[PDB]
C-alpha cells in the first residue's frame, strides 16, 4: 500500500463503478462496494453520487438520469450512461409496454425523448406491435389461457418410475 | 500449595495413559478409518485443557511438566512406559526436588528432544501432542511478544510432524487423518499466531499446498477444514476467493462433525449474502441456525444468529425475533430488535434513527450493504403490506399516503414490484387510477400436486439418509 | 379406514418405550401392512390414474 | 511411489467391507424369521 | 345466514343463492390428528435419542 | 515387498464385490419366500370355522 | 469444537407478537374508537 | 386470614392505574394501615407511594403491637416445646406465622412454607401455604411465587380429589393463565361454578361469575357459546343481577353493530378495573372485535362498507385502519376495497389451507432429528 498518491485515485474506482454497473454485473458490483469498503461512503462524490444513483435505479429509477448527467463535472462518466441509457432504454422497451394496457402517445413523448425519431418507432415496431394514431396498446398478449393439460400426469408418474427404483436398490 | 499437587497428577495422567496407551491399540488395529476412541476423546480433554488446567498453568511452584515428558521421548520396549511411570513419580519436582522452571528458555532444546531421543516408533499423536500442547495452551497468556515465534516454532516442529506424516510410513498410517484433525486445530492456533499481527503468509500458498496434500489420495476431514480456513481468513482479508472456489467447488463425500458441518454452511450462506442471492442462503443459514445448539452461555449462537439474519430482514419478509432474545443479548443489541421492529412499521424517522444513531453498532455489523436497498425494503414492506391488506387500492391513496410526492413513482415501485411478482396490479394509463386486482384460483387444483414431488422427494431422500444409516453397524 | 385406524395403535407404544434395556417387556414391529399395503395400494391406484394417458394416446 | 500408494487407497476400501458384513448381517436377519 | 346456517352463503347474481359442500374430508383429518401425536412420540423419544449417546 | 500387496487385496476386494452383489438378491428371494409363507399362514381360514370360547 | 472463530467476535416475551401491534399502533384506542359516538 | 390484605392487594392495584393521585393513595392507605397489625401494607407502600412524617404515635404503636405480638410468639413457642404433640409448636406457629406473613414481608416464607411444609402430609396446610404464595403473587404481583406455590401443589396433586379446593386450585391456575395471554384452559377450569359456593379465599363469588363469563365469552365457539352463556342453567340468576352483563352476552349474541360498540364500551369501562388483567386490556378488547367481525363477515360475500358503517355509528373512515390491521394482522381473512367497494371472504379451511401444517412440522421438528441423523460417524 506503501505507494504515492494520483489526483485520479479514487475516481478510477469510481469510472470502474460506472461501467461495472452499466454492464449489468451485480457480484462485481458488491465487490467494488467490498474491496475497499470504508473509505467508500465520505470521500470521492464520484462514488457517493454512483452508490446513491444505484439507489435511485433502486427506488425511483427514470426520474434521476438527466439530472444526475447534469452533475458531473468530470467528463468521463457520461460516456458510461450513455451505456446506462442503453440499459434504460432496453428496459423501456421491457417495461412500458407488454406489461400494461394501453398508453398514449404523450407518455412516450416524455419517457423516450426526441418526441418522434425512429429510436421509439423502433422501440414501438420492437415490441412487435403496430401503433395507431396517438396511442399504444399494449395488447394481444398471454394467449389461450395455457395449462399443460396431462403431461405432468404422465412425467411424474415417470418420476414414480424411479420411486419404483428406490423400492428396489433397498432390498 | 498442598491442594495443587494431586489434580494435574490425576487428570494428565488419565489424559496420556488412556491417549498413548490406547492409540498403541489404535495403530495396531491395522485397519481403523473411523475408530480413534481416543483421538477424539483427547480433543475432547484438550477443548477441556483449554478450560482447565493446563500442561502446567504455572501452578504456583514451577510449572513442571515441561522439563519432564519431552526428555526422554522415545517410546521403545515397554520399560518406556516406566519412563512415563518415572515421569508419574518425578511429578513432586514441584514439592520434594529442587524445582527447575524450563518454560520459554528451555523449550527450545526441548523442542529439539523428539528428534534428540530415539527413532519414532510410529506413534506421532504423542509427538503431534508433544509439539501442539506445550505452547498453544500458552496463548493463554495472551502475552505473544517474542513468543509469537516460539508457538510458531512449536508448529515448525508440526511441520517436522507433517515431514513424518506425509514423507513417512508408506503403508497406510490411517492416524494421518487424526494428525489431520491434530493440524487442524494448530491451524487455528497458525491463525492465532500471525492473525493477531500479520497475516499467514505461509499458509496462504500452503493452505493451498495442505489442501494439495490431502485433496484426492489422503483427504478426510482435512478438505473442509482447510475450507473453513480458506473461507474465514479470506473474509476480512478480501474477497473473489470464494470466486475462486466456483470452478472447482468441492466439499465432504459424506457430512462431518455436526458443528463443523453446520459452520461451514454458515459461512458459505454469509458469504452468499454478499452476493445477494436469497434463495439457497434461507435454508443453509437455517440449516446452520438449527445445527449448532451447542455454544458458550456468553453467547455465539446470537452471534451467529446476528450475523445471519440481517438478509433475512433484506428478504422483503422475516418472522419476529421474539424466539431468539437473550439478555445479555438485550445489553449488548447485536441485532437490534429495534431494527425489525422498524421493520414491522412503515417508520422511516424512527429507522433512520436507527442508522444515524446506531452507525456505532454498524461498526460492529460491517455489512452496510444492508442499508441502501434495507430503505428500499422498508417502503417495500409498505406497499407490500397494503397491497397484501387491500384488494382494489389506487395510487391516490398510496402514492401519497406513502409520500411518494406523484403517481408514477408509486407507478415505478408498483412496476418492479410486478417485476418481482409481488403484486397482480394494473395501472388506467389514462386518467390517472391504479386498477389493481387480485388474480384466482387460489384452491389445490394445480400446485400443491408438484409440490408433493418437492415433499415427497424430501421423504425418499430421507428414507435413503436413514438407509444410509443403516449401513454403518 | 384400515391403515389409520391400526396406526393410532401403532403409536401408542413409543409412551411406554423407555431405557433400562431388559427392564422393560413388549417389543412388536408396528411399521407392517402401513409400508406395504400402502405402497401397493397407492401406486396401483396412481398406475390406475395413469390408465387414462395410457389407453388415451 | 505409483502403487505404493494405489494399494493404501485400496485398503480404505476394508472400510467398503464393513458394508458387506453388514449386508451379510442383513440376511442372516430373516433368515430365522423364514426358518421361524 | 350470519347466526345460523344451512350452508346458504350469498350471490347477489346467481339466483339459486348456491348451497353446495362436501362434508366427507376425513381421509386428511385423522392423518393431521395422527401427525400430531406423532411429533410428540418423536419428541419423546428425542430424549432417549439426546441421552443414549452422551 | 509392495507387488505382494495389492495382489492379495485386489482379490479380497473383487471377491467381496462378487458376495455384495450376490447377498442383495438373496435378501430379495428371501422376502418371496416370505410371502409363500405368509399365504400358508393365510390359508389356514378359509372354509370352516368351529365356534369355541377361551377357558 | 464449539467456537473457531467466534470467542473473537409466563412473561411478555410471548405477549411480544400482538405487542407490536400494540407498540406503533392503537394506544389510544377506544379514546377514539369510544368517541366515534359523538364525534360523528 | 386470606381475604382482607387480599383486598388490600387489589388497592395496591388500586394505586397501579391511577397514578398521578397521592391522595386516593393516602386515604385507604391509612385505612388498611392501621387495620389489624399491618407492617408491610405500609412498608412496601412507604417503599412505593408517599413516606410518613412520623410513625411515632401514627404507627409504631403498631409496631408497639407487633412487639406484642412477637413477645406472645416467645410465650407460645415456648409453651409448647414442652408439649410433644402434632408438631405443637409448629402449628400453634403456623397460625400466628402466616399472621406474622401478613404483619411482614416474605419472612413467611421461613416461618410458614417449610414449618409447616416439614412436618405434614395433608394437603390443608401445604395448600394454605400455595394460597399464600397466591396471595403474595398478588401483593408483588409475582411470576414467580404464583408459579412455585403450582410447583408445590403438584406435589399433592399425584394423588387427590376433593370437592371444593382443588376446583379452587383450577380456579387459581386459570388466573396464572390469564394473568398472561392464555386464555382457554381458565374458562375450561372456571366452568364447574357449582362447586366454589364460599370459601375464605373467594371475594365476591358473584365476581367470580363476571370473572369466569369474561374468560368464557371467547375460547367458546357458537353451538358452545350458546349452550353454555345461553342454556347455562344455574348461571342466568349469578348474572340476572348484573343487567350489563347478561346485556353484553345478548348484545353480543345479538350481532347488531352499534350494540357491539355499545356493549364492547361497558366492557372497556369493565377491563382495567381488574388486577392482573388491566395490562391485558388490549388483546381482549380487539379479540371481541375478531371474534364479532369473524361471526359477521364469512356469512355475506356481497358487502359494502357503508353496510357497516350505515349501522357500527360511524366507519367511514374509522374503520377502514381498523379493519385493515386487523387483516393484515395475520387474521380475519377477507378483501377490502377501493370505492368498488365489495368485502369478498374465504374458505372454511375444509379443502386448501389445512395443506401445510404437515410439511410445516416435517420441515422443523423432523428437521432437528435430521440433525440427529447426521449425528453417525463424526
Amino acid at each position: 500500500e506503501q505507494l504515492p498518491e494520483s489526483a485520479y485515485m479514487h475516481q478510477l474506482l469510481g469510472l470502474n463503478l460506472l461501467f461495472l454497473l452499466s454492464q449489468n454485473r451485480v457480484a462485481e458490483f458488491h465487490t467494488e462496494l467490498e474491496r475497499l469498503p470504508a473509505k467508500d461512503i465520505q470521500t470521492n462524490v464520484y462514488i457517493k453520487h454512483p452508490v446513491s444513483l444505484e439507489q435511485y435505479l433502486m427506488e425511483g429509477s427514470y426520474n434521476k438520469v438527466f439530472l444526475a448527467k447534469g452533475n458531473i463535472p468530470a467528463e468521463s462518466y457520461t460516456f458510461f450512461i450513455d451505456i446506462l441509457l442503453d440499459t434504460i432504454r432496453d428496459e423501456i422497451a421491457g417495461c412500458i409496454e407488454k406489461a400494461y394496457e394501453k398508453i398514449l402517445f404523450t407518455e412516450a413523448t416524455r419517457i423516450l425523448f426526441f418526441n418522434t425519431p425512429k429510436k421509439m418507432t423502433d422501440y414501438a415496431k420492437k415490441r412487435g406491435w403496430v401503433l395507431g394514431p396517438n396511442n399504444y396498446y399494449s395488447f394481444a398478449s398471454q394467449q389461450q389461457k395455457p395449462e399443460d393439460t396431462t403431461i405432468p400426469s404422465t412425467e411424474l408418474a415417470k418420476q414414480v418410475i424411479e420411486y419404483a427404483r428406490q423400492l428396489e436398490m433397498i432390498v | 500449595e498442598p491442594p495443587p499437587p494431586p489434580a494435574p497428577q490425576d487428570v494428565e495422567m488419565k489424559e496420556e495413559a488412556a491417549t498413548g496407551g490406547g492409540s498403541t491399540g489404535e495403530a495396531d488395529g491395522k485397519t481403523a478409518a473411523a475408530a480413534a476412541e481416543h483421538s477424539q476423546r483427547e480433543l475432547d480433554t484438550v477443548t477441556l485443557e483449554d478450560i482447565k488446567e493446563h500442561v502446567k498453568q504455572l501452578e504456583k511452584a514451577v510449572s513442571g511438566k515441561e522439563p519432564r515428558f519431552v526428555l526422554r521421548a522415545l517410546r521403545m520396549l515397554p520399560s518406556t512406559s516406566r519412563r512415563l511411570n518415572h515421569y508419574v513419580l518425578y511429578k513432586a519436582v514441584q514439592g520434594f526436588f529442587t524445582s527447575n522452571n524450563a518454560t520459554r528458555d528451555f523449550l527450545l532444546p526441548f523442542l529439539e528432544e523428539p528428534m534428540d531421543t530415539e527413532a519414532d516408533l510410529q506413534f506421532r499423536p504423542r509427538t503431534g501432542k508433544a509439539a501442539s500442547t506445550p505452547l498453544l495452551p500458552e496463548v493463554e497468556a495472551y502475552l505473544q511478544l517474542l513468543v509469537v515465534i516460539f508457538m510458531m516454532n512449536s508448529k515448525r516442529y508440526k511441520e517436522a510432524q507433517k515431514i513424518s506424516d506425509d514423507l513417512m510410513q508408506k503403508i497406510s498410517t490411517q492416524n494421518r487423518r487424526a494428525l489431520d484433525l491434530v493440524a487442524a486445530k494448530c491451524y487455528y492456533y497458525h491463525a492465532r499466531v500471525y492473525e493477531f499481527l500479520d497475516k499467514l503468509d505461509v499458509v496462504r500458498s500452503f493452505l493451498h499446498a495442505r489442501l494439495r496434500t490431502a485433496t484426492l489420495r489422503h483427504d478426510a476431514d482435512g478438505q473442509a477444514t482447510l475450507l473453513n480456513l480458506l473461507l474465514r481468513n479470506y473474509l476480512h482479508y478480501s474477497l473473489y476467493d470464494q470466486a475462486e472456489k466456483l470452478v472447482s467447488k468441492s466439499v465432504f463425500p459424506e457430512q462431518a462433525n455436526n458443528n463443523e458441518w453446520a459452520r461451514y454452511l454458515y459461512y458459505t450462506g454469509r458469504i452468499k449474502a454478499i452476493q445477494l442471492e436469497y434463495s439457497e442462503a434461507r435454508r443453509t443459514m437455517t440449516n446452520a441456525l438449527r445445527k449448532a445448539p451447542q455454544h458458550t452461555a456468553v453467547g455465539f449462537k446470537q452471534t451467529v444468529h446476528k450475523l445471519l439474519i440481517v438478509v433475512e430482514l433484506l428478504l422483503g419478509e422475516i418472522p419476529d425475533r421474539l424466539q431468539f432474545r437473550q439478555p445479555s443479548l438485550k445489553r449488548s443489541l447485536m441485532p437490534y430488535f429495534l431494527l425489525t421492529q422498524a421493520v414491522r412499521t412503515g417508520n422511516l424517522a424512527k429507522f433512520n434513527q436507527v442508522l444515524d444513531q446506531f452507525g456505532e453498532k454498524f461498526q460492529a455489523d460491517g455489512t452496510y450493504t444492508l442499508i441502501i436497498r434495507l430503505r428500499h425494503n422498508v417502503i417495500k414492506t409498505g406497499v407490500r403490506m397494503i397491497s397484501l391488506s387491500y384488494s382494489r387500492i389506487s395510487l391516490a391513496d398510496i402514492a401519497q399516503k406513502l409520500q411518494l410526492d406523484s403517481p408514477e413513482d408509486a407507478e415505478f415501485i408498483v412496476a418492479k414490484a410486478i417485476r418481482d411478482g409481488v403484486i397482480e396490479a394494473s395501472i388506467n394509463h389514462e386518467k390517472g387510477y391504479v386498477q389493481s386486482k387480485e388474480m384466482i384460483d387460489i384452491y389445490s387444483t394445480r400446485e400443491p400436486q408438484l409440490a408433493f414431488h418437492q415433499r415427497i422427494s424430501f421423504c425418499l431422500d430421507i428414507h435413503n439418509m436413514s438407509v444410509k444409516a443403516m449401513r454403518f453397524p | 379406514n384400515y391403515n389409520k385406524a391400526v396406526e393410532e395403535e401403532d403409536k401408542m407404544t413409543p409412551e411406554q418405550l423407555a431405557i433400562k434395556n431388559v427392564g422393560k417387556q413388549d417389543p412388536k414391529r408396528h411399521l407392517e401392512e402401513h409400508v406395504d399395503v400402502l405402497m401397493t395400494s397407492n401406486i396401483v391406484q396412481c398406475l390406475a390414474a395413469m390408465l387414462d394417458t395410457v389407453v388415451f394416446k | 511411489y505409483l502403487s505404493k500408494i494405489e494399494e493404501l487407497q485400496l485398503i480404505v476400501n476394508d472400510k467398503s467391507q464393513n458394508l458387506r458384513r453388514l449386508q451379510a448381517q442383513r440376511n442372516e436377519l430373516n433368515a430365522k424369521v423364514r426358518l421361524l | 345466514i350470519l347466526d345460523k346456517k344451512f350452508h346458504g352463503i350469498l350471490d347477489q347474481g346467481e339466483g339459486v343463492l348456491i348451497i353446495f359442500d362436501e362434508p366427507p374430508v376425513d381421509k386428511t383429518y385423522e392423518a393431521a390428528l395422527e401427525t400430531i401425536q406423532n411429533m410428540s412420540k418423536v419428541v419423546d423419544s428425542l430424549y432417549n435419542k439426546a441421552k443414549k449417546l452422551t | 515387498d509392495l507387488y505382494s500387496r495389492y495382489k492379495k487385496l485386489q482379490q479380497e476386494l473383487e471377491f467381496l464385490e462378487v458376495q455384495e452383489e450376490y447377498i442383495k438378491d438373496e435378501q430379495k428371494n428371501l422376502k418371496k419366500e416370505f410371502l409363500h409363507a405368509q399365504e400358508e399362514v393365510k390359508r389356514i381360514q378359509s372354509i370352516p370355522l368351529v365356534i369355541g370360547q377361551f377357558l | 469444537m464449539s467456537e473457531k472463530k467466534q470467542p473473537v467476535d409466563e412473561d411478555n416475551w410471548d405477549d411480544d407478537n400482538v405487542e407490536d401491534d400494540f407498540s406503533n399502533q392503537l394506544r389510544a384506542e377506544l379514546e377514539k374508537h369510544g368517541y366515534k359516538m359523538e364525534t360523528s | 386470614p386470606k381475604n382482607p390484605d387480599l383486598r388490600i392487594a387489589q388497592l395496591r392495584f388500586l394505586l397501579s392505574l391511577p397514578e398521578h393521585r397521592g391522595d386516593a393513595a393516602v386515604r385507604d392507605e391509612l385505612m388498611a394501615a392501621v387495620r389489624d397489625n399491618n407492617m408491610a401494607p405500609y412498608y412496601e407502600a412507604l417503599c412505593k407511594s408517599l413516606d410518613w412524617q412520623i410513625d411515632v404515635d401514627l404507627l409504631n404503636k403498631m409496631k408497639k403491637a407487633n412487639e406484642d405480638e412477637l413477645k406472645r410468639l416467645d410465650e407460645e413457642l415456648e409453651d409448647a416445646e414442652k408439649n410433644l404433640g402434632e408438631s405443637e409448636i409448629r402449628d400453634a406457629m403456623m397460625a400466628k406465622a402466616e399472621y406474622l406473613c401478613r404483619i411482614g414481608d416474605k419472612e413467611g416464607a421461613l416461618t410458614a412454607f417449610r414449618k409447616t411444609y416439614d412436618k405434614t402430609v395433608a394437603l390443608g396446610h401445604r395448600l394454605d401455604i400455595v394460597f399464600y404464595l397466591l396471595r403474595i403473587g398478588l401483593f408483588y404481583m409475582d411470576n414467580d411465587l404464583i408459579t412455585r406455590n403450582t410447583e408445590k401443589a403438584k406435589s399433592l396433586i399425584e394423588e387427590g380429589g376433593d370437592w371444593d379446593r382443588r376446583n379452587r386450585l383450577k380456579v387459581y391456575q386459570g388466573l396464572y393463565c390469564v394473568a398472561i395471554r392464555d386464555f382457554k384452559q381458565a374458562a375450561e377450569l372456571f366452568l364447574d361454578t357449582v362447586s366454589t359456593f364460599t370459601s375464605y379465599e373467594l371475594m365476591d363469588y358473584k365476581t367470580f361469575v363476571t370473572y369466569t363469563v369474561y374468560v368464557s365469552m371467547i375460547a367458546l365457539e357458537r353451538p358452545d357459546l350458546r349452550e353454555k352463556v345461553i342454556k347455562g342453567a344455574e348461571i342466568l340468576e349469578v348474572l340476572h343481577s348484573l343487567p350489563a352483563v347478561r346485556q353484553y352476552l345478548f348484545s353480543l349474541y345479538e350481532c347488531r353493530y352499534s350494540v357491539f360498540f355499545q356493549s364492547l364500551a361497558v366492557v372497556e369501562q369493565e377491563m382495567k378495573k381488574d388486577w392482573l388483567f388491566a395490562p391485558h386490556y388490549r388483546y381482549y378488547v380487539r379479540e371481541m372485535r375478531i371474534h364479532a367481525y369473524s361471526q359477521l363477515l364469512e356469512s355475506y360475500r356481497s358487502l359494502t362498507l357503508g353496510y357497516m358503517a350505515e349501522a357500527f355509528g360511524v366507519g367511514v373512515e374509522f374503520i377502514d385502519q381498523e379493519l385493515s390491521r386487523f387483516i393484515a394482522a395475520g387474521r380475519l381473512h377477507c378483501k377490502i376495497d377501493k370505492v368498488n367497494e365489495i368485502v369478498e371472504t374465504n374458505r372454511p379451511d375444509s379443502k386448501n389451507w389445512q395443506y401445510q401444517e404437515t410439511i410445516k412440522k416435517g420441515d422443523l421438528l423432523l428437521n432437528r432429528v435430521q440433525k440427529l441423523s447426521r449425528v453417525i460417524n463424526m
